């Protein structure tokens, strides 16, 4: 392997697909043969030698690790850099695009753990992809929501209420201020909640809400399902109620699914929000894996308008990913975990969603670290508040509202943002009732 | 415990559910758009400022999204009094109607604020 | 958590869905709190109190850590399991029970890692999946072929032949004596190389094998794509050409195209090989991540005839889910990594596919350990030969048919392998050929 | 060829496909000659004689130049005249219909340079297309506007707009009195906005103004596409969203996808609208080429209710077309370039658009010149407008009343047009201010 | 710089938008359709006078496209009097209905003229 | 037009589509302006002023006449090179790149003829395209 995979004199196309992978190998083995065996592993590479390797042209389609660079603190452990040929891959198939680079290499006996840190994926790929049925203008206008990040509340307990008692809890919410409720990525169709039923209960809720209130509001429609026939005929009757958001767990129902459900989005107008359910299976540990920002690329080539990122309140590593989501083009910046300049070409951006354990007091950090173009999703940060979820929704509008209108006059959201808070607290009862609840 | 009115109690999106902003505060949130380079320009509505479906019931359709433009977006503007001024002049012409001020971002290509600058009778 | 998750007095129900989870705790946090935060963060769970809970009785949704033993040699580090009831399960899709026993759990801050090792499936939910389209002894008497292992060659290189000379090598193989050949995994539509041309020429190659030989022979065309109606369309041209197998690649296509693609092979008599590319990513690790047995759990209730499943020549842990993929009742068994014992109340087994270097001196060990229901894959180990593919073929297809006499007459393939393999090479120049070029 | 194919005795028959060809032969070839040429190297005509010739009688199917008159002061120019059996042609092809006319002899050899000036449609052939799908009377009873030119406004810029601010142009141009907004011709689908998201917005925009002005409304959505699946995607969304007009680039997307485009808007109630774009590239040097008028009658064929024609403000050429898109019956002309008596058989006219840098100065002449069968779009002339699109439109909508009235008055147009916009200066403070910008 | 009205524009089409007609150019414009051989004919409207859609929403349906007519088209009609005659005539029986003045060309086969010749209180 | 369409220090990116037309303009109209006006007649370009440019960025969307050569043993005939972003075109399209390249400028007044040469086709647009059912070597 040694001789034909690692070059390190080799520069990089255009059409080039580019990977980072973190690399441990065996005790014994050096980094550049373990670094040609990466990229062998990963591409051509055979255990014996073959007379039909002779019917082609196999420099062509090899794989090559082109760089290698040791990983600062850490025991024998690399960053090598694999440069993969354009004709390798079929247009618009992210299923293949990892099967290609990440079916096979991780067995690999002389790699003690192994982790893709970064995809570079070139314009000419790019463009084979549809990317997110819509993207972040796109539904801003649509929603006629500019300004200021949406508003979500996750409706729980997740399983265990009938689908009534479940409208009643998304009217509640959405007649509040908050634009948007949600089914938590369990709820599909279970024995006390079928899917219809929700969706038509979840349809009268929203459409209550949105004359009460005279703003547009969702509520995001699980139509993750076992089969392409189930999951389509969930869409299908989202359609037919006229309603603006669907779901999917695009990691357990799958890339080819999640690809099907995007382009119908594209062809019927509807907004698709993406949970990354299972995503810490995969991108958890350091040294073996995947990390979510491939995973985030994928989304966004495969096609979701929104994506669950995370909490923050890593920083830095999370605002990486968040520009690759959201951003035209990326530049390199190892300190934010962005190992290569990316393009994107006009593909719309994906609207970053912010969740877990967040309430009113988290407001001014999450509104500066993320900006205006995100979701902050509130579960028990609305269903906890003490007078319902009406009130719980209005606290967090509330609290929202103050910041940005803060911020825009130039306050420091970083070092006031306590100080907004305690100041709206007097003027709204709402908001007053849920910071004596938390902090 | 007190409970969210149901009556009355139409929204119009950013900066909604705050109390209705001074002269100050507007002068401050229209130099905001400015210090961004962002294009102000005004918006009215004489019949029913909320959204609703009348024409068409297809997902992302709804109609009362658009508004109609008082003048043309103030492109070159420097002062917030020019702003504000147009509003008292929209304001006179339409004291019965629901003016909100929107800015655009020429460089994203997309409008990017929309907030309430004044509200008729009761509202 | 503690109180309402941690349940050791609970009995569980031949209904309930057991998991077996190796939990390693952040250090401070005792075994019964993080058993109980894994079996609240993986079911109900809120981080605040929410006035909805008490619409329904919450104890009949939760899931419950009910058991909680130390893991031996291992700092930290506790096998915790918990019961999660039926009725939080979508019947028929494993996207779901994934969703909700994978989706959220792992990236809890309190758990420094975190891996599933097994899965009890309880009967009344094992009877909601279809299962493999044919299994094992249905793809016997279609295929006519009965008292040892299936053969098998994939064709290399992966990347670079064109439609035709891929066909060429696929004749080659199969003629020799070869039950099937098979596409690489990254083998799905490329400029190189579409879809349709490969099926054709395969087509062409596979027909005339057949008609030399008088067996029945099958190449397994690979349908994985970028959406389900690409899938489906390389599925349905595959029923038109009457051939007898196709395959999948499940992990990066995904749990609901495959389900879709298993049930449209039930109803159209295609075998369904499957391949496991990018299940390293997920199941090396011992500390976090996803054993392969629940893995492969998965895929016998999705469904699929064939399953990769490695190539031993941990012993005991391949056995193990072996067993749990081929047998009606497998019985628990730690020194086999078997958690729980598990019935499939029919639902038909899956041959395992064993793969990955091998050659004519393996044989006698994989025939020992597998046994008949296996199909033995050779890439390198028949495209190698130096007579060329027939000949590979040849050889191989000899040396297994010499071990499975031997074997029946009697002899211990364990102690005489070699001279087994030494005693055909006197009569069979094709395989005297093989050993000189591999032992 | 001199032989066969000059036939001066010639009859045509009112079958006969009759051709006027502005022939340029090379020196040394004389007109007979070439004539024959033209004629042969458009029928049958073999370089080499062939036995299954006298298979059939190829006098019946031959082309016969039957007249030659020289261009007056051209050098080595002359109008060929070329009657084609009715037998060559498919039914309803406009496609086949070219394809036999000018398919092959523009290349020839023999020949410097050749125009096809005009074209005789028999009624028998006209007899089997369908013709506009709706036409003049219909169009106008349909949008119940009678007495005066339609008009409309191009959405500018083109490209950069996102959907929702093109909407808001749409919106702001109707309201103020024009009938139709319009898609330029290169906006189909691109990056920045989907046809998908601007067909929606348009049409939210033109109810609005509908509503406003209590005035029937359109907008041109133009369905051009790659591919005919694509083309009816968007044509079939058209009529989802209950509107009234379509566009289509005739030559770009082509003859048999218009046909295709004409018969679904015949069958669904559409308006059609048809840009020519590429027109200059084939009809534009007198020498070589098509005419427009050819082009024309083709359109009128197919068919479209609307079609760009120009602009005069060669007068005489120009309103030569007019006549044949508009009129039942239209006499030989010279003078206007009109070749031939042509003779509609109740094919609806088509309405002929003016387009071009047109404003409120060049309405009295527009007016006059087009009478009011026809409409007239204005770009510039009403986004160009110093108080904005509605006071731009109503200048337009004011300045073209004040010119129906007059003319029916009496007044005349020619001599007092720029009298009577200034009288509606006077008392419209929008046309007063167009005026200033202007003349 | 005005801005278009919104609020009660409504316009009924071919000459609309130009201050109303008197007696005297009402009386030209009838001139015109007698010179043209057109038959004149008065339609009028007492509910709402704009297009709607109540009945249907397919392409090119639209309600409120058809008025009533008023007694029938006046064949061998040589003076605008006798037109401006029935129009007072129909303004006196219908004070409150739109009324406009139509006209048939039974050559071309089909209506070819159109435009408001009354419209009620304030409109 | 001269000012905003002539941009002879333009580099083209990868993505442009570049197109060389053989330009012969009328007399008394000078190659540069022609070549400008080639570029904005195919892209852009407005008889007037409109207020909605302001709504967006009109130089990522404009065609740019970036070289002009003199055609030789030609009078008054010159090889004008322009560039048109990616942006432009819809993908998979052949219709929609005619229609923007080929859909206008033929008739502008300015030209006396006008020759469309070739186009450099970026391979990021190539890609969007199926191609050849089968092509040369499997049709073999
Ligand atoms: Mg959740
Ligand atoms: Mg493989
Ligand atoms: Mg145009």
């Amino acid at each position: 392997y040694k001789l034909t995979y690692y070059t390190p004199e080799y520069e990089t196309l255009d059409t080039d697909i580019l990977a980072a992978f973190r690399v441990s190998p065996q005790p014994g083995v050096p980094p550049e043969e373990a670094g040609a065996a990466v990229a062998a592993e990963s591409s051509t590479g055979t255990w014996t030698t073959v007379w039909t390797d002779g019917l082609t042209n196999l420099d062509r389609y090899k794989g090559r690790c082109y760089h290698i660079e040791p990983v600062a603190g850490e025991e024998n452990q690399y960053i090598c850099y694999v440069a993969y040929p354009l004709d390798l891959f079929e247009e618009g198939s992210v299923t293949n695009m990892f099967t290609s680079i990440v079916g096979n290499v991780f067995g690999f006996k002389a790699l003690r753990a192994l982790r893709l840190e970064d995809l570079r994926i070139p314009v000419a790929y790019v463009k084979t992809f549809q990317g997110p049925p819509h993207g972040i203008q796109v539904e801003r206008d649509k929603l006629n929501k500019y300004g200021r990040p949406l508003l979500g509340c996750t409706i729980k307990p997740k399983l265990g209420l009938s689908a009534k008692n479940y409208g009643r809890a998304v009217y509640e919410c959405l007649r509040g201020g908050l634009d948007f409720t949600k089914d938590d990525e369990n709820v599909n169709s279970q024995p006390f909640m079928r899917w219809r039923d929700r969706f038509l209960f979840c349809a009268e809720a929203l459409y209550k809400a949105q004359a009460e209130t005279g703003e547009i509001k969702g509520h995001y429609l699980n139509a993750t399902a076992g089969t392409c026939e189930d999951m389509m005929k969930r869409a299908v009757f989202a359609r037919e109620l006229g309603v603006p958001i669907v779901m999917h767990d695009y990691l357990t129902g799958g890339f080819t699914a999640n690809t099907t459900l995007s382009h119908y989005c594209r062809d019927n107008g509807l907004l698709l929000h993406i949970h990354r359910a299972m995503h810490a299976v995969i991108d958890r540990q350091k040294n073996h894996g995947m990390h979510f920002r491939v995973l985030a690329k994928a989304l966004r080539l495969s096609g979701g308008d929104h994506i669950h990122s995370g909490t923050v309140v890593e920083r830095d590593i999370t605002l990486g990913f968040v520009d690759l989501l959201r951003d035209d083009y990326t530049e390199k910046d190892r300190s934010r975990g962005i190992y290569f300049t990316q393009s994107w070409v006009s593909t719309p951006g994906v609207l970053p969603v912010a969740s877990g354990g967040i309430h009113v007091w988290h407001m001014p950090a999450l509104t500066e670290i993320f900006g205006d173009d995100s979701v902050l999703q509130f579960g028990g940060g609305t269903l906890g508040h003490p007078w319902g979820n009406a009130p719980g929704a209005v606290a967090n509008r509330v609290a929202l509202e103050a910041c940005v209108q803060a911020r825009n006059e130039g306050r420091d959201l970083a070092r006031e943002g306590n100080t907004i808070i305690r100041e709206a607290t007097k003027w709204s009862p709402e908001l007053a009732a849920a910071c004596e609840v938390w902090k | 415990m007190q409970v969210w009115p149901i009556l009355n109690l139409k929204k119009y999106e950013t900066l909604s559910y705050l109390p209705p902003l001074t002269t100050d505060q507007l002068a401050r949130q229209v130099d905001y758009l400015l210090n961004n380079k962002w294009v102000p320009c005004l918006e009215f509505e004489t019949d029913h400022g909320f959204v609703y479906r009348e024409h068409h019931n297809s997902p992302g359709y709804y109609d009362g999204r658009y508004w109609t433009m008082w003048k043309l977006p103030m492109f070159g503007c420097t002062d917030p009094a020019q702003v504000l001024n147009e509003l008292e002049e929209c304001k006179k012409e339409y004291p019965n109607a629901f003016i909100r001020i929107i800015g655009f971002d020429s460089n994203r290509e997309v409008q990017c604020i929309s907030f309430i600058a004044y509200k008729p009778a009761g509202y």
